[PDB]
Parts: C-alpha cells; sequence; structure tokens
C-alpha cells in the first residue's frame, strides 16, 4: 500500500498508570520528501510509469479506489488486533484502545435530516454545473 | 364482425355485447371496455339499451357516482345482467375501498357504512378480515401506514455513485 | 450506554437516574461540559441535551467483543462498497 518507512523512538517513563516499566519503542510519524536534485533524479529514473500530475478523471477514480482499499486494509488490521486482544492472545492495553473508541465515536452519523438536506443541496449544485 | 355485411343482427347479440361490456366491468377491465366500445358503431352506443346500460354504468363509475350505479342497478332488462351486476357490486366496493386507502388516513365504521353501501356490519367485518384493515383505539381504521414518508431520510448514495461512475465512463471512453 | 445514534438525552431519564430534580440536570450537564468531559449542547424548548464525546473510558472483554463486531460490520461495508466501485468503474479505472 505505502509508507515503507516506520520511525521509532525509545522512551522511558513509569507508564503513568502504575504498570511495570520496560524499554518500549514509541512510534513517530514518517514521510518521504525529496531534495531538488533527488527529485529530478527520481523523475528521470521512472520516466515510464509516472502518472500525470494533473490527475484527470481516471486517476482520480483510481485514487478513490486506492483510498477505499487502504481504509479496508487498516480496518482489517485493527479488527485482527481487537480479535487478538479479546481472545487473550494480546493483553488489553487499557489505553490508546479508547483512542480507537474515539475513532468509533467520530462517525458522522449520516441520514440526519439537516445533513441530508445540505448534502442534496450541494449535490444538485454540482449536478447543474455538470 | 366478419360476416356483418352478409348476416343480419338479431337483438340477442346486442344483449351479449352489452353483457361483454358489463363483463369487463365485473373484471375491472375498463380499458378493454373502452376499446370494445370503440369497436361498436357510434349509433348503437346511445340508441340500444343493451349497450346503453353498461355505458351508463361505466360513466357513473368514472365520475365517482357509485350511488348512481347502486340506484341504476334496477334498470337491467335481464338476469344475465343481474349476475354481472352483482359482480360489479363487489368490484365497485373494492374500488371504493382502494380509494379510501389512498385518499383518507382515518376512517370511522359508522360513516363507512353509508360510504361502502353495506346494510350489515358483518358484511364489513368481512372486509375487516379479508382486507384486514387495522382498527384504531377508537374504532378508527388507520391507513397512515399506506402512504408513509420513505426515501426522504436515507441518501441512495450507491445508486448515485453508480450514476457518477457511468458519467465518468462516458466521459473517458475513447469512442 | 446510548446506542450512538440517538445520542440525545431527555430530561426525565436524567432526573430518574441520578435521582435529582429536573431543574438540576441542566446545571449538572453544564458542569460536566465545563470540566472538559462533554462537548455537547443544551436545548430547552425540547430540553434534549445534544451529545458529543471527547472523553473516552476503560473497556472490557464483552464490550471489546461487541465493538470489534461493530468494526467487522464497518469493514464489511467498506469492502462491499470498494468491490462495487471497482466493478462499476472497471473500464475507466486504467
Amino acid at each position: 500500500l505505502g509508507l515503507p518507512t516506520e520511525a521509532y523512538i525509545s522512551v522511558e517513563e513509569v507508564h503513568d498508570d502504575g504498570t511495570p516499566t520496560s524499554k518500549t519503542f514509541e512510534h513517530v510519524t514518517s514521510e518521504i520528501g525529496a531534495e531538488e536534485a533527488e527529485e529530478v533524479g527520481v523523475e528521470h529514473l521512472l520516466r515510464d510509469i509516472k502518472d500525470t500530475t494533473v490527475g484527470t478523471l481516471s486517476q482520480r477514480i483510481t485514487n478513490q479506489v486506492h483510498g477505499l482499499k487502504g481504509l479496508n486494509s487498516k480496518l482489517l488490521d485493527i479488527r485482527s488486533y481487537l480479535e487478538k486482544v479479546a481472545t487473550g492472545k494480546l493483553p488489553i492495553n487499557h489505553q490508546i484502545i479508547y483512542q480507537l473508541q474515539d475513532v468509533f465515536n467520530l462517525l458522522p452519523d449520516v441520514s440526519l435530516q439537516e445533513f441530508v438536506k445540505a448534502f442534496y443541496l450541494k449535490t444538485n449544485d454540482q449536478m447543474v454545473v455538470v | 364482425f366478419d360476416y356483418k355485411e352478409q348476416l343480419p343482427e338479431s337483438a340477442y347479440m346486442h344483449q351479449l355485447l352489452g353483457l361483454n361490456l358489463l363483463f369487463l366491468l365485473s373484471q375491472n377491465r375498463v380499458a378493454e371496455f373502452h376499446t370494445e366500445l370503440e369497436r361498436l358503431p357510434a349509433k348503437d352506443i346511445q340508441t340500444n339499451v343493451y349497450i346503453k346500460h353498461p355505458v351508463s354504468l361505466e360513466q357513473y363509475l368514472m365520475e365517482g357516482s357509485y350511488n348512481k350505479v347502486f340506484l341504476a342497478k334496477g334498470n337491467i332488462p335481464a338476469e344475465s345482467y343481474t349476475f354481472f351486476i352483482d359482480i360489479l357490486l363487489d368490484t365497485i366496493r373494492d374500488e371504493i375501498a382502494g380509494c379510501i386507502e389512498k385518499a383518507y388516513e382515518k376512517i370511522l365504521f359508522t360513516e363507512a357504512t353509508r360510504i361502502l353501501f353495506f346494510n350489515t356490519p358483518k358484511k364489513m367485518t368481512d372486509y375487516a378480515k379479508k382486507r384486514g384493515w387495522v382498527l384504531g383505539p377508537n374504532n378508527y381504521y388507520s391507513f397512515a401506514s399506506q402512504q408513509q414518508k420513505p426515501e426522504d431520510t436515507t441518501i441512495p448514495s450507491t445508486e448515485l455513485a453508480k450514476q457518477v461512475i457511468e458519467y465518468a465512463r462516458q466521459l473517458e471512453m475513447i469512442v | 450506554t446510548r446506542p450512538a445514534n440517538h445520542r440525545q438525552l431527555t430530561f426525565e431519564e436524567i432526573a430518574k437516574s441520578a435521582k435529582i430534580t429536573v431543574n438540576e440536570v441542566e446545571l449538572l450537564v453544564m458542569k460536566a461540559l465545563s470540566v472538559g468531559l462533554v462537548k455537547g449542547s443544551i436545548d430547552e424548548v425540547d430540553k434534549r441535551v445534544h451529545m458529543t464525546w471527547v472523553q473516552p473510558r476503560v473497556l472490557d472483554l464483552q464490550q471489546i467483543k461487541g465493538m470489534k463486531d461493530r468494526l467487522e460490520f464497518w469493514c464489511t461495508d467498506v469492502k462491499s462498497m470498494e468491490m462495487l466501485v471497482e466493478h462499476q468503474a472497471h473500464d475507466i479505472l486504467t
């Protein structure tokens, strides 16, 4: 899917909520940037599969499909982790797990009347232009 | 029809013809009734009584004159009419029930008694079990479950997504 | 314990649960919102307190099982729509 790099930092704390201490590797987000010379080098290095930067309908639709696939993969990984936790093969973290609960609360709850009316209004506003 | 120009026309056919038309009234085949009426010559539509009676009955049914139909029931010249007239009574009662379903939302038994031309409340218990109309807390049949207000809360989305996909296809086809 | 779709809370349930008067639920939810455990809003004509959450809690085995079932439903829906999208948009995809 993507992001072949995972950056990890060692942290050391009493774990706040009274748990036995260990080394642990706290995760820090990572991303792939490029320097101008490296940028021209890599673009010339591909020169045969680089997609148009303008996008156009086909590549936007494939981007949407890729986003759906990535969301499905992430949800599958999270479900596997939750299954491992529930079955006892992994211990309940008791924390961060409720950040996943915060994921569960953040659902937009579509089919609300005001949201439905606004959605239809904007859909028609785009449809008339189309 | 094939041998009209050679064979005469005894009154009997008109009778049967009228029966045929009234036959469709018994079966609610109003479109076939109007086609068959177009088949007959224009003069016999209003001249002959055997054709006049089903035409008048259908015209009364087409303007909501169910009372006119009920009172004109006694203007039939034969029992061969009478049978299909009875069947038309059931058909018209069903039509009135359908109108009641679509038009109103709450119906009272006592005034429905005059509405549906039923002289016995058990003849309406018949519909209360045949049609199974739900009785309300105060003997008020409720049809608010017929019209309802669906499809105004859930976005189809999937269907609209498929339509947008078709738009993208038709925009990106080489043809 | 709300089913996450009818998040609105009526006055009578709060009054009967916390065994407090119907004139105190308003100030109680105000205090809870002020502390930083609730991010909802308060209505009065209908007196239904709109509810949104930023204060999570501890889970349990049964709760984890139920919520992972909900997540499985979510992922199944996502997979179904992804399949529909790729099937309908096969030619345009490229």
